């Protein structure tokens, strides 16, 4: 048998519903969800990480000159000093007086540690949604795994089959362009790797943490040795990750909405709450025992003990019922005024019942259906002492369920006394036209 | 920080992220005089209960006094048939009870 | 590249290859490639056949 429905996207709360094959007994059914990853599919650009400026070791001609070639190395600089005269240790290195050459190259490269921290740009895409489910239905006990939430595809758990429909919702927390620095996640912009303005973040853009070619620009500079020193300097701007490091704001996994947990090894987006998702469950049909062999309760009678606001089950409610045989039968409230905290009771020839139940209305109206039997159960329930609680609620609350019965008097007087104070009016001048016509004749 | 029934998370330092949602305990109690009623109901919600309060005494103000533009014009249609001749006997049901102005001479 | 923002050196010179006009591309969101040649075809999604 197949049961189709809608279920909510909430982690925490089971959803229930009965089953009703014809000409068998009913069954009840729980599905919970554990899981609900959005995984888009990214596509890395480059890397990016601080860079590390190696200098060899320059040239010094004595007496003469040596120019240098363009060298196809990334921020390659050359600059040719004349005159320069060094001293070494025991003594003077050179000989020609104020004739000289030094050469001091330099050359900008990825650091040792661009293996380890390094952010990693990407671009996502719309991809799959999976969810991780829980079901148990009649005397079966709970059974779970993974499904994907796609209309098409069916995923059997036990001896049933579940299909889990689309989400409503095509929200995703992330934006077109993401940064993965270790651990977090930041949506951000990239210079899109042509570009890099040397002190914000793309000084150095690598396309892959091993490849050969490298962009790099740092506004690298030679400066000229004083003094017969024999050393090559260089003045650069500082590194652009390393201040990125420093002024970047939250990450992604405070800043996002529903609360969604943001993982990393698939780049996932766990456990958020938006929309809702449709249900569709094959029911083996050996699960069904016929209706015949199933006890039939009569006159039910049903009060409601106490009740309250509160979001966890915090109303009892007792049932006097009687019935043929002794045996068990589920219970099930079908409106969304309250939900039910068992699944089903042992039945016995004309005894009682109790029920723990969750609702947000000051005065419930539900109904619950007993061994395929109706009864309807009201009562009025009461403000709760706690004012802060470390769990969900457990109901729905709906637009009409804080207006009580004291307020919905003053709404009826409010609306029925004046609106009748014109019907008063409008059938004055109804009455003297009237009138003033049966003067005329 | 203000937490609503929505919920709110915090982290502190290096602790774990601890999550609290907001119960609807208020102040007010909703079964009493129409002063008790409207306490409770603008700690409850106090963005809604402060419109409603002004479009009830908006429509009961324009209610009003479309009525007595319609009262008044009816007992101005009461007087002008009788008052124009006094010799007329005016009956005893129009003095009082139909319109206000008694019978004299 | 073409995007107008990456440049690139031709001998001493300096590209920069704007951005097309237009958005089209040939294929549909679902292709499937058989041999050397790309069908522009549906899928059963895994789970139906």
């Amino acid at each position: 048998y197949e049961h189709t429905a809608v279920m909510p996207n909430k982690v925490g709360i089971p959803y229930k519903a009965l089953v009703e094959r014809p000409g068998y007994a009913p069954v009840h059914l729980q599905i919970q969800l554990v899981n609900t990853r959005i995984i888009p599919s990214t596509n890395l650009e480059y890397i990016t990480c601080k860079y590390k400026t190696k200098v060899p070791s320059p040239v010094v001609k004595c007496c003469g000159a040596t120019q240098c070639t363009s060298k196809p190395h990334p921020d390659y600089q050359c600059q040719v000093f004349s005159g320069v005269y060094p001293f070494m240790w025991g003594g003077a290195y050179c000989f020609c007086d104020t004739e000289n050459t030094q050469m001091s190259e330099a050359y900008v490269e990825r650091s040792e540690e661009c293996s380890i921290d390094h952010a990693k740009a990407y671009k996502v895409h719309t991809g799959t949604v999976q969810a991780m489910v829980n079901i148990t239905y009649g005397s079966v006990s709970w059974r779970s795994a993974d499904v994907y939430v796609n209309g098409e595809t069916p995923a059997k758990i036990g001896d049933a089959k579940l299909i889990i429909g689309p989400l409503s919702s095509a929200w995703s927390p992330f934006d077109n362009k993401v940064v993965v620095y270790g651990h977090e996640v930041y949506n951000y912009d990239f210079p899109e790797y042509g570009t890099g303005k040397a002190g914000s973040f793309g000084d150095l853009q690598s396309r892959t943490s091993t490849s050969n070619d490298l962009y790099a620009n740092t506004n690298l500079k030679l400066q000229r040795p004083q003094a017969g020193i024999v050393h090559t300097p260089f003045t650069q701007v500082p590194s652009g990750f390393e201040r990125w490091k420093k002024d970047k704001g939250a990450p992604l996994n405070d800043v996002a909405p529903f609360g969604c947990s943001i993982a990393l090894e698939p780049l996932r987006a766990e456990n958020c709450a938006v929309g809702s998702i449709p249900i569709s469950i094959d029911i083996p049909d050996a699960a069904f025992t016929r209706i015949s062999e199933t006890p039939t309760v009569s006159d039910l009678e049903c009060k409601i003990t106490e009740c309250t606001y509160a979001f966890d089950f915090g109303g009892i409610a007792t049932v006097a019922y009687k019935s043929s045989k002794a045996g068990n039968c589920p219970i099930h409230s079908p409106s969304g005024v309250a939900v039910i905290k068992e699944n089903d009771v042992t039945l016995a020839e004309s005894g009682s019942f109790t029920f723990h139940f969750s609702t947000a209305n000051i005065h419930p109206a539900f109904k619950l259906q007993v061994c395929t039997s109706a009864v309807t159960c009201k009562g009025d329930c009461k403000p709760p002492k706690d004012h802060i609680v470390d769990y969900p609620a457990q109901h729905t609350e709906s637009f009409t369920s804080a207006i009580s019965a004291t307020a919905w008097s003053w709404i009826k007087v409010l609306v029925g006394g004046t609106s009748a104070f014109i019907v008063l009016g409008l059938i004055a001048t109804a009455v003297v036209a009237l009138v003033l016509f049966f003067h005329r004749h | 920080f203000t937490v609503t029934g929505e919920g709110l998370e915090y982290t502190w330092g290096n602790h774990p992220p601890k999550r609290v949602w907001a119960q609807e305990s208020g102040e007010g109690n909703p079964h009493g005089w129409p002063h008790e009623v409207v306490v409770y109901y603008y700690n409850r919600y106090p963005l809604t209960t402060i419109i409603g309060l002004c479009t009830c005494v908006a429509i009961i103000m324009v209610s009003c006094v479309t009525s007595v533009w319609l009262l008044c014009r009816t007992r101005n249609l009461c007087i002008t048939p009788y008052k124009l001749a006094p010799n007329a006997q005016v009956p005893i049901l129009l003095a009082l009870l139909c319109c206000i102005k008694p019978t004299r001479a």
